[PDB]
């Protein structure tokens, strides 16, 4: 399947994956990294590369990161730059992770998966508000 | 048998929870979902919310056990594949007694509670739930326990056999 | 300030808060809960209530949860039902948390904060894609 790597400031990436697996069961072909104060983008590039070495990246790689412009995002950006089937998507949330992991098994094309991740991530943000009676 | 076709029977006191209904809907190829519960049917507020969050392309219906037996007695859904959602195995034995045909029952999840015994990570059974499962098994009906189709399938009798003799 | 409670399946809520604090510094008036297999909505309602007892809820409470329809969401829904200035927003992500925590200090109205959280959460989901040269 298409490889997924999750990166956030701190230690949240591992937990977002754990949460997803609590919902979907253990996942294959997924990696994650942490970012600790004192580290820079170059440290992170190495961390991402070490994770990729263990993943099947033949169909592509989708980096799901916490926020646009942070170190995790900047480092991932440097890796995907002139690579086909490599993308970085900021704002990772559980709806995005769950929908993306579910679709991945039905072997979608890379563009299809990227589009689904952005759409489900955004549609997943919703307020309860008053309900009709 | 020449009437509606039960694509799958999932038991869950939460009905739709997480992507369990979304993933199970696509894998089970289900375009219709019917909820059988008198307590929920009496909650107009909950019915509205469940109907407004019904997955796209999928219709969610809310009916009572007595009304459900009649909907199945109508060939209007013949061949149609529908998923049955229950909150307790007691309501499943009732449909069978009405002449409903069930080949197997899948346990999705059951809120734990005091006085009950935990058989799985989130599945609890009381002397009443166990008694219903034994009757279904005595009828040759298969009972499988699993939270997601990607998780290993376990036999309800095996889990209750290592607890209740 | 307006109280914020974060709830997610598993143990991710504490880490999402830690990540936010790595970006913004330690936060006040924020609570979180975990959800372990075996627990039900009633257990979670108690957990949320115990957290609320320690928070200043005079201006309102915003529950930020992982996904629409999960137990964390269902339990939070039961608490906010007929309460003024109580809301539940699904799809929590770092952009939403950071923007929401930042605005909270400028003492916005409850409706203003709820609207900002949904908007920043959604706008935070964005793909890098090819860039102009």
């Amino acid at each position: 399947t298409i490889a997924i790597v999750i990166g956030t400031e701190g230690w949240a990436a591992e937990q977002l994956l754990k949460t997803a697996e609590m919902l979907l069961g253990e996942q294959e072909n997924v990696g994650w990294i942490d970012f600790v104060p004192g580290e820079n983008a170059e440290t992170l590039i190495e961390k991402y590369n070490a994770q990729l070495a263990k993943l099947d990246t033949t169909k592509g790689v989708l980096f799901l990161v916490d926020t646009w412009g942070g170190s995790p995002f900047n480092a991932a950006s440097r890796i995907v730059v002139d690579k086909e089937h490599y993308e970085v998507i900021a704002g990772v949330n559980i709806p995005m992770l769950v929908e993306t992991l579910m679709a991945r098994d039905d072997d979608p094309s890379f563009d299809e998966l990227v589009a689904l991740a952005v759409e489900t991530g955004r549609e997943g943000v919703k307020a309860l508000k008053a309900k009709p009676v | 048998n020449d009437y509606m076709v039960i694509g799958l029977a999932r038991i869950d006191d939460r009905l739709i929870h997480g992507q369990v209904a979304t993933r199970w809907t696509k894998e089970t190829n289900v375009s219709r979902i019917i909820v059988v519960s008198d307590e929920v049917a009496a909650d107009t507020v909950r019915k509205t919310l469940l109907t407004q969050v019904a997955p796209p392309g999928v219709t969610a219906h809310v009916v009572d056990v007595a009304k459900m037996i009649r909907v199945y007695n109508n060939p209007k859904y013949a061949g149609e594949r529908v998923m049955l959602l229950f909150t307790n195995p007691t309501d499943v034995e009732r449909l069978v007694e009405g002449g409903v045909k069930i080949t197997s029952v899948n346990v999705g999840g059951m809120a734990f509670r005091q006085g009950k015994t935990q058989v799985n990570n989130a599945v609890s059974v009381d002397e009443k739930d166990i008694e219903a499962f034994k009757k279904l098994n005595a009828r040759g009906i298969e009972l499988e326990v699993r939270k997601v189709s990607t998780d290993p399938k376990l036999k309800m009798m095996d889990l209750i056999s290592k607890i209740d003799k």
